[PDB]
């Protein structure tokens, strides 16, 4: 069997073991948690084995298994240098997601672990499948377990929040389905190798673009459309919020390198000015309203909207630099947003039971270790050099500017306004007076669990910010096949 | 995937779900014979689906050749 | 906007309108066989009118869309 | 074989008056339907668009036999509901082959198993279903107008009788009355349509009408306007029988009033026969040549019905609080997808039509079994909610409100996920089977120019998903209002079960509490086989979809 | 093209759409629960028939008018008549927001119905071999460079062979400046 | 012919009452916030 | 879930948050709200889009030297 | 022309009926007598015996619906005590 199926089967084996141990024993919930965490370690172990054996400049799909037994819907699993790092991020994030929420679930612990083990399978799949109809199948199988992850383990406004993400993500995904169905009917299949050969007529590509973009604007999400995220990324449990922002948000970032860039190039080129206008607006309106947010977890959720706009504008630049910067900023947001939900929804909400920023002040005086990590995370969210977030923004903004110079200049306002929301939140909670008077008793500082998941996540952000070539070497050759263009003395050689 | 493998497992999955819906214990020793019976029925149904597959393949093959005569022979008569 | 026109012109507007719409339509369903029979004949006449006068398809949608709005309005 | 079965069963039930003798007559109705499956299975060794039999008044087709067997198996699964007691008592001391085959268990089974329950006492219930099945498998194979009329009445009249068979319920008799009075008017429409066919063509044979339509379809004294006008009246009656809007107000009321056992059968079987019959009629009334004939195509009524059924079925269901009324409206939104695939007559739409009908008949069946099993499960539970106290026919429909399902995840977690997997299939979420059905219907419509209807369909699918999620939120997002019965576990309350042997000597005595009472195996196994088919279709799709591709290859062949 | 009398056609919609709504008021009176009488169809439910008449007359007239004004026949006019129809729909409820909301909801449907093609009747048949049409669009993998340039245009990173010499011409014609870049090397 | 509890429009108004959706006017709510003084 | 530490929850601030979370239920269409809802959603993005349309491929700085022109069109 | 008029009478029995579930029983049979009567008069015109036979089988199904219809109406009356529709 292929080694890419081993990534899928392990979480499946782990769900089986959680449901069949109580039959060998009133077993403790501690042993439920250990099995799920070990089984996400193994996926990470395997995924690094896949990465050692990867070939950084091969234009054929790798780790493929020859099926030669065709059906109507067959799983085809290939790994490519444009998808490898999305897989690695998934497998590094899911253990922290489990450890972060280790004592906070308290009830329905089996069901909680079985959903996350299910989620890791489906999100691993969406990066590994070699069809665009297969891509859609897994891109939307994550929807039922997320409706239940929010309504069982979510906060007060959990019911409306779970309806919002499900219904918005269902609606937006059904316009992508109509366009995928058109592509398949014209071409006969949705297997990548046969689609990338095929070139659609301009008018068809103009109508496939309207349909793949409706979906991804719903799933970025852009400003006019993000009302599900400000509910779902907040009412959800801590572990739900980590997966939703780090991994689920990137399903459409990686889905533009497959669905738009190679098969609808003329449409992408001629409509970019519409994308850039939308992207510029969500860099401003989201930045303006991230200043006035009184919910700490909601402030982090709103930050993701402004970040996602920068990478969306990068993936539409037709430049090798904005394309790699978009993947780097997708990865960068993955580690940093994870840490700030760990700070907001998993530490202050553990100790105070509230998310209102009015009750917090001067937390440096009694939690110095929280303050140190909270400040480093806050500076990466502000796009400060030495973090992977700065590199992703620099390259994303450069390509946005080289393609359409006016929108990149309005996108670069982020540099100013991301810094203004990030420092203002940090100053209000850690600094900004003395330990607040609403704290009747003292609050303990970080536990050894809270320290080491923040430390792990922060370490990824810095070392990748110093040596981004750890991720750039795989991207260069594979990214070099989604650029559309020619130069006069370099093309059509004889 | 292998049909005999999928269907054998499908029968083992059907036993696990039935005990879960009944809330009866999975794996009590004096009832473990159910898993072999459910798996054997899953093996047998699948040997029947392999015979179904074999015949359908012949039929779809013939038809794709017939549509390739109708399109051909019509083009032959349009050459006049 | 965020807590306003975006939600009034969207999920909260659609929620408020549709629930009122469906309460009105289900106010038609009265379990009176006498009223059900008239509804079937009414639905029969419209089919005959549609597919015998060769009416413009657009003429139908105007009726259908105009009907939905009257169910949005109460009293 | 269905006819030999009705006559033999009729003679046996005619000379008995014993009500304890009903469970066994339902078991023989399952064995009887198994011989019919062995006969139609062996009648599938030929290729033909059709063979007229019995003087041309009947026809046999590969699509006709497949549907005959599908009808017989869907019938064998509903029959299990009346052939096995709802609950069973199981102990690991009596669980091996030697025990279940050579040993025996003796205890007071009457109040545990509901031996004298209502659904276990009607003796003619296995017979009435067998007369409905007969009308269904005749309608599939009708080659003449009179045969159509006589078959549709055989099926319709037996549905009315099934809906009135709980004679001591004010609800059931009310529903049978609504069904007969609105069903009789539908039959006038079907009779008017056929009469106007023969009176203008001189023929009652469908093939002659197909040829008169074939010769007319060419791009003066006798325009064939009657065919499209006759078939539009004709389809109005069949639209009512399948409850497509606008003629749908009857189904929510009848499906909620009659007992849930009964609504499994009545809400499935009539659509399977009516929709298969219409497909052959749509194929041979097609206008290949764009002429004035295609402007009055009768298929437009199905296009307007499908459009209206998509809207009505998904909008009106938002405010339902009764589960059976909810499921009635959900079926109307599913016939809006079946009706669009039928209206676009293409090779892709017919293959998508065939898949949608079979898988939806299979999944809505799971939705009916899960509901009936949850009703039987609450026997060991009690509740103090004041609203449940005032419900009517609490024995014929145990679950009536969606609020009675609050916190079922806490009572039975996998039964709740079976109801989740089935409802998410109605929504059309991947990787579930019901996704792959709506995918095919949308692709068929888009490929052939029905872009406007596709956008309407995906919009209403969002709206219809709202009331499906309300059911899911109710079962999982809250804590139950149902508590375990305190007496069943009282420590002093135990029922003695005796293990005997072949020569009736005690092997063991055992003390059992309410913790030793479970769901019966026929119900648990049936639920798990269908929940698994919905969840694992992406790994087992070749034989099911290939059967449809071959079937439409013949109907369109030559 | 052939001009059409807008006023005539506009009345036809009023009678066609209004005629149906008159049948709806007939249903309302027949299902009245009191002894309201036959003439109640024109007194109690008259506003039901009037709004159908108003909407029908606005649509067909305004569309036929817009057809004459633009001297074209296409999906666009089914839009203009649609907006003026929903505009009349909201005039009855007396709320300004509903006037815009109904018009948006009404007009977007009618344009979408027409541009997508007439679905509710017989869809137009091209009467051509579908196997040839589908197979051509699957194996039409390369195109003449000139064909793509028309839709996207040379520039924006699409610099086809000879772009610089052409750009020289384009700039000279517009700015009026001869292009002569500096050697940037002191020898040769 | 069916009981009012089952088809009646009333229990929809009890399960989905119109009061779920505020409709305060310019007098009782100028800030559009809920009557927040 | 877990019991948190004691917080002097302020009756005033709790209802302020409860005001914000429920704020959208009271939004109305007035002449004031339409004006803001029209400028932010339509005018400002339409204005940005127009500049994005008119300057597309207008300028390139790549390799351009003295004697050459930044304008590409 | 008599056949169509008598069909209208059955239709109009459904138009004017708010309370009589018995007249709904009656008008269905007036509608059946129209359609059978139309089939018969066209059979005389075409010298066909199949139209006569088709009438016979309509008459036999028509009587059977009366038995099922009056039987179900009896089952309803036993628990109701009234055939009336409150309105
Ligand atoms: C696409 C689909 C592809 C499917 C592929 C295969 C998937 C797996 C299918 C496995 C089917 C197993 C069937 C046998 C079974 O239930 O085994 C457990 C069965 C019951 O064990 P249990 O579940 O622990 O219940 C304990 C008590 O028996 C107490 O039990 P109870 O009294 O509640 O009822 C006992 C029995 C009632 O039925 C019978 O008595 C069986 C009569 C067969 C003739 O229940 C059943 O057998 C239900 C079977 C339903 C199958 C069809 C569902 C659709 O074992 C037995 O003792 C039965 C005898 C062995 C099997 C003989 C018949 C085999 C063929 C049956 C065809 C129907
Ligand atoms: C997911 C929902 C599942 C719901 C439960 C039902 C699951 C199965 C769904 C339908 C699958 C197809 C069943 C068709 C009928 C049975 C045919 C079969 O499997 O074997 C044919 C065989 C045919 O046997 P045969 O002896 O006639 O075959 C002679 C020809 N040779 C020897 C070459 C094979 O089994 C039968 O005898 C048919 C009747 C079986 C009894 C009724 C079974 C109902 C099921
Ligand atoms: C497509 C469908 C939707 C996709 C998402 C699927 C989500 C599946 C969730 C996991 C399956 C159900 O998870 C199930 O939860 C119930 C809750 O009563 C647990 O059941 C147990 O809960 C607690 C645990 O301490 C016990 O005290 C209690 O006695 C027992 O009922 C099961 O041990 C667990 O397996
Ligand atoms: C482009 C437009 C957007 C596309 C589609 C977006 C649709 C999202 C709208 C969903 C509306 C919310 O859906 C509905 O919300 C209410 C709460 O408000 C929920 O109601 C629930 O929460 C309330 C909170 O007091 C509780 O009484 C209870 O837990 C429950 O009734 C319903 O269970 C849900 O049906
Ligand atoms: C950035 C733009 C995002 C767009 C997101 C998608 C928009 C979806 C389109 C339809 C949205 C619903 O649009 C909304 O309709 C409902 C009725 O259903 C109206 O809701 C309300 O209308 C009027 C006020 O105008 C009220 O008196 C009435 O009681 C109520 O129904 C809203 O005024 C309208 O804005
Ligand atoms: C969960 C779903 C699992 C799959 C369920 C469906 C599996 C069964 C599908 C069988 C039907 C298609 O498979 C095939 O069809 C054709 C046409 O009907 C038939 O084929 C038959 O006719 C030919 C023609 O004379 C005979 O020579 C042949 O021996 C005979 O088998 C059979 O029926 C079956 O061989
Ligand atoms: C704006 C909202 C989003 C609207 C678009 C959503 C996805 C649209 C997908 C592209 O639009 C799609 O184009 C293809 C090819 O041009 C059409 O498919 C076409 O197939 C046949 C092929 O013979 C054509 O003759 C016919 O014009 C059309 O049906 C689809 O009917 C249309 O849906
Ligand atoms: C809101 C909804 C707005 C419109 C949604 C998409 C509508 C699609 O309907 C549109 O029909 C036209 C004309 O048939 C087709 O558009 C295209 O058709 C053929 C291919 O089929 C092309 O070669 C042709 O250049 C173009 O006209 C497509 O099918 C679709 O683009
Ligand atoms: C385009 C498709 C997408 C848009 C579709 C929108 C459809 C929305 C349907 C909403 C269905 C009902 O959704 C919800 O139902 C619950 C039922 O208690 C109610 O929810 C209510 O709960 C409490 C009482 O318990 C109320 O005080 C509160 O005002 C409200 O949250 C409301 O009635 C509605 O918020
Ligand atoms: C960081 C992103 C940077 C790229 C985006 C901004 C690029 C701006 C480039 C501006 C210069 C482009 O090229 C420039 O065109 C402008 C057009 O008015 C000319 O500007 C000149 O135009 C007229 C003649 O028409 C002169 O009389 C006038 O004094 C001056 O405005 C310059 O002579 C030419 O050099």
């Amino acid at each position: 069997m292929s080694l890419l199926y081993v990534l899928l089967i392990i979480p499946i084996i782990g769900i089986f073991l959680i449901s069949t141990i109580d039959s060998f024993y009133f077993f403790n919930v501690s042993y439920y948690k250990k099995i799920a965490l070990i089984t996400t370690i193994l996926n990470l172990i395997v995924s690094l084995i896949i990465y050692i054996l990867f070939d950084f400049s091969n234009n054929q799909f790798q780790f493929i298994q020859e099926n030669l037994d065709l059906s109507f819907y067959d799983i085809y699993l290939g790994v490519d240098g444009v998808s490898i790092y999305f897989v690695l991020l998934t497998t590094i994030i899911m253990p922290i997601a489990l450890v972060s929420n280790w004592n906070s679930i308290t009830n329905n612990i089996k069901s909680y672990l079985i959903i996350m083990l299910l989620l890791e399978t489906l999100l691993l799949a969406v990066f590994l499948v070699l069809d665009v109809l297969l891509f859609y199948i897994f891109f939307e199988s994550i929807l039922p377990p997320l409706f239940i992850l929010i309504g069982l383990f979510g906060s007060s406004n959990k019911v409306r929040a779970s309806f919002y993400i499900f219904l918005y993500t269902l609606l937006g995904s059904l316009f992508l389905l109509l366009s995928i169905l058109t592509m398949s009917s014209i071409v006969g299949t949705t297997y990548f190798d046969v689609l990338l050969k095929s070139s659609f007529e301009y008018t068809t590509q103009l109508f496939l673009f309207f349909g793949i973009f409706i979906a991804f604007a719903v799933k970025t999400p852009v400003w006019g459309l993000n009302s599900w995220l400000l509910r779902a990324h907040v009412e959800s449990p801590l572990g739900g919020s980590i997966v939703l922002a780090a991994i689920v948000l990137k399903l459409s970032l990686y889905g533009v390198f497959r669905l738009i860039l190679p098969i609808l190039p003329q449409a992408s080129l001629n409509l970019t000015y519409i994308v850039y206008a939308i992207g510029a607006i969500t860099v401003l309106y989201a930045s303006f309203s991230t200043l006035r947010t009184v919910d700490v977890k909601e402030l982090i959720a709103y930050s993701s909207v402004a970040h996602a706009a920068i990478y969306l504008m990068g993936v539409f630049s037709n430049t090798i630099q904005g394309l790699e910067g978009a993947i780097l900023l997708g990865l960068a947001h993955g580690f940093v947003s994870s840490g700030l939900f760990i700070c907001a929804g998993g530490i202050l909400y553990d100790r105070t039971g509230t998310r209102l920023i009015y009750f917090f002040r001067g937390l440096t005086q009694i939690m110095p270790l929280f303050s140190l990590f909270f400040f480093i995370l806050c500076l990466g969210n502000a796009g400060t050099p030495l973090t992977l977030n700065f590199v992703g923004e620099f390259m994303s903004l450069y390509g946005t500017l080289e393609r359409l110079p006016i929108a990149g200049m309005l996108a670069s306002t982020s540099i100013i306004f991301s810094a203004a929301y990030s420092i203002y939140m940090y100053n209000r909670i850690a600094f900004g007076g003395s330990v607040s008077l609403y704290f009747i008793d003292c609050f303990r500082d970080l536990t050894k669990r809270e320290f080491f998941i923040l430390f792990t996540l922060v370490s990824f952000t810095v070392i990748l910010g110093i040596y981004p070539s750890f991720v750039l070497d795989g991207l260069h050759y594979n990214i070099s096949s989604v650029v559309y263009g020619i130069e006069p003395n370099a093309s059509y050689l004889t | 995937v292998n049909r005999i493998l999928f269907w054998t497992g499908f029968g083992l999955a059907v036993r696990f779900w039935q005990l879960g819906i009944e809330m009866r214990p999975f794996f009590n020793r004096k009832s473990l014979w159910a898993y072999p019976l459910f798996g054997g029925v899953g093996a047998s149904f699948g040997y029947w689906l392999q015979s179904i597959d074999e015949k359908q393949t012949k039929m779809l093959e013939e038809r794709k050749q017939a549509i390739l005569e109708k399109r051909a022979r019509r083009a032959q008569r349009q050459a006049e | 906007l965020d807590k306003g026109s975006i939600e009034l012109f969207g999920p909260y507007g659609l929620e408020r309108g549709l629930v009122k719409l469906s309460k009105n339509i289900s106010s038609l369903s009265t379990s009176h066989v006498t009223t059900y029979a008239l509804y079937i004949l009414v639905g029969f006449i419209l089919y005959l009118i549609y597919n015998n006068l060769l009416l413009d398809y657009s003429y139908l949608l105007l009726i259908i869309i105009l009907l939905l709005l009257l169910m949005m309005i109460g009293e | 074989m269905i006819m030999i079965s009705i006559l033999s069963l009729l003679l046996s039930t005619s000379v008995t008056l014993r009500r304890d003798m009903s469970i066994l007559f339902n078991r023989i109705s399952i064995i009887a339907l198994a011989y019919c499956i062995l006969h139609d299975t062996m009648s599938l060794s030929f290729i033909s668009k059709g063979i007229g039999l019995h003087g041309g008044l009947l026809h046999i087709t590969n699509l006709t036999q497949i549907f005959h067997i599908f009808i017989f198996i869907i019938s064998i699964l509903i029959l299990q509901l009346t052939s096995f007691y709802p609950r069973k008592v199981w102990i690991p001391e009596y669980s091996s082959l030697k025990d279940i085959f050579f040993n025996k268990i003796l205890y007071y089974r009457t109040k545990i198993i509901n031996k004298m329950g209502e659904h276990m006492k009607i003796i003619e219930y296995p017979l009435i279903l067998l007369f409905v099945i007969s009308g269904a498998v005749f309608l599939i194979s009708t080659n003449d107008l009179v045969s159509i009329f006589l078959s549709i009445e055989l099926q319709s009249y037996g549905l009315y009788l099934l809906s009135t068979i709980y004679r001591n319920s004010e609800l059931s008799t009310t529903g049978g009355l609504i069904y007969f009075l609105l069903g009789g008017l539908s039959s006038c429409f079907i009779l008017l349509g056929t009469s106007l066919l023969y009176v203008n063509s001189g023929t009652t044979s469908l093939d002659g009408l197909y040829i008169l339509n074939s010769i007319s379809d060419v791009n003066s004294w006798y325009k064939p306007y009657y065919l499209n006008f006759s078939l539009l009246i004709f389809s109005i009656g069949f639209l009512f029988k399948v409850s497509a809007a606008p003629f749908h107000f009857w189904s929510p009321d009848v499906y909620d009033a009659i007992p849930t056992i009964v609504t499994t059968f009545v809400a499935i079987i009539a659509k399977i026969s009516i929709f298969i019959f219409l497909l052959e009629l749509v194929y041979y009334t097609n206008s290949n040549a764009n002429s004035y004939l295609s402007e009055f195509s009768w298929t437009y009524a199905l296009l307007i019905s499908s459009l209206l059924s998509l809207i009505i079925g998904t909008v009106v269901g938002l405010t339902q609080f009764r589960i059976k009324r909810l499921l009635a409206y959900s079926t109307i939104s599913h016939v809006g997808f079946i009706l669009l695939a039928l209206s676009v007559s293409s090779i892709e739409s017919t293959q998508a039509f065939i898949f949608y009908l079979i898988q939806y008949s299979i999944s809505n069946l799971n939705a009916f079994f899960i509901l009936i099993t949850i009703g039987f499960s609450l026997y060991g539970y009690v509740t103090n909610n004041k609203e449940y106290k005032s419900l009517l026919d609490k024995n014929n429909s145990p679950i009536q409100l969606i609020s009675q399902l609050k916190g079922y995840f806490y009572i039975n977690p996998l039964l709740s996920l079976s109801l989740a997997i089935t409802i998410f299939s109605f929504v059309g979420v991947p990787p579930l089977v019901g996704f792959f059905a709506k995918q095919m219907v949308l692709s068929a419509a888009l490929d052939n120019g029905y872009i406007f209807l596709s956008l309407i369909a995906i919009i209403t699918s969002v709206i219809g998903a709202v009331y499906y999620l309300n059911v899911i939120k109710e079962i999982f997002f809250y804590s139950p209002e149902h508590e375990v019965n305190p007496v069943l576990n009282e420590s002093d309350s135990n029922f003695s079960l005796r293990i005997l042997n072949e020569k009736n000597v005690l092997i063991r005595s055992v003390l059992l509490k309410g913790r030793n009472i479970f769901i019966s195996s026929p119900f648990s196994i049936t639920i798990s086989i269908i929940t698994n088919v919905i969840l694992l279709f992406i790994f087992m799709n070749k034989e099911w979809l290939s059967m449809g591709t071959i079937l439409v290859q013949i109907l369109f062949s030559a | 093209y052939h001009p059409k009398d807008a006023v005539h056609l506009g009345l036809k919609g009023a009678a066609v759409v209004g005629g149906i709504g008159l049948l709806f008021a007939a249903v309302r009176t027949s299902l009245a629960r009191k002894n309201v009488g036959p003439w109640a169809i024109f007194t109690r439910n008259g506003k039901l028939a009037a709004t159908f008449a108003a909407v029908g007359g606005a649509y067909d007239f305004t569309r036929a008018a817009a057809a004459n004004l633009r001297e074209k026949e296409d999906w666009v006019n089914n839009g203009i008549g649609g907006l003026f129809a929903g505009a009349t729909m909201g005039l009855t409820t007396g709320r300004i927001p509903r006037v815009l909301g109904f018009a948006a909801l009404t007009g977007v449907v009618l344009a979408t119905a027409e541009y997508a093609g007439s679905g509710l009747r017989g869809v137009f048949k091209r009467d051509v071999d579908e196997y040839e049409r589908k197979e051509f669009l699957r194996k039409n993998r390369r195109r003449p460079i000139e064909e793509t340039l028309a839709e996207i245009g040379e520039g924006r990173g699409i610099k086809p062979p000879g772009y610089y010499e052409r750009r020289a011409q384009r700039l000279k014609e517009k700015y009026g400046v001869d292009i002569n870049p500096v050697c940037a090397d002191p020898d040769q | 012919f069916l009981p009012e509890a089952m088809v009646g429009r009333s229990k929809i108004d009890e399960k989905y009452p119109d009061s779920d959706y505020p409709t305060l006017t310019d007098k009782e709510d100028p800030d559009m916030n809920g009557g927040y003084i | 879930g877990l019991q948190h530490y004691k917080i002097a929850m302020d009756p005033a601030l709790v209802r302020l948050g409860s005001m914000i979370s429920n704020r959208y239920k009271y939004f109305r269409w007035t002449k004031r709200t339409a004006l803001v809802s029209f400028m932010y959603v339509v005018v400002v993005p339409s204005t940005i889009g127009y500049l994005a349309y008119k300057t597309d491929g207008l300028w390139d700085l790549r390799a351009k030297r003295r004697g050459d022109l930044i304008s590409e069109r | 022309n008599i056949t169509l008029i008598l069909f209208l009478i059955g239709i109009l029995g459904f138009v004017l009926n708010r309370k009589n579930i018995i007249l709904m029983l009656i008008s269905i049979e007036i509608m059946l007598l129209s359609i059978t009567f139309l089939i018969l008069l066209s059979s005389l015109n075409m010298d066909d015996i199949i139209g006569q036979t088709y009438a016979i089988y309509i008459i036999v199904v028509a009587g059977a619906e009366s038995a099922i219809g009056l039987g179900i109406l009896v089952a309803f009356y036993r628990l109701r005590g009234s055939i009336a529709i409150e309105y």
